[PDB]
């Protein structure tokens, strides 16, 4: 169990490292865009 | 114990969960912008 809990935390760990990333980009083209 | 990991998955999914609302709404506001 503890293993199988922790590969799901290190999946969303990753997922939700892409995804600052991604709001990070998507918040700079629309900065840029509007100016 | 395991609780202490299915208290950690609740937590970063609920993280991811925002995210991607805000991935959403920026993409729309990008698309809006740029068409």
């Amino acid at each position: 169990k503890v293993k199988q809990l922790k590969a799901k935390v290190e999946e969303l760990k990753s997922k939700l490292w892409h995804l600052k990333n991604k709001v990070a980009r998507l918040k700079k083209k629309n900065a840029e865009c509007k100016a | 114990e395991v609780k202490q990991l299915e208290a950690e998955v609740e937590e970063i999914e609920s993280e991811v969960w925002h995210l991607e609302n805000e991935v959403a709404r920026l993409e729309k506001e990008n698309a809006e912008c740029e068409a």
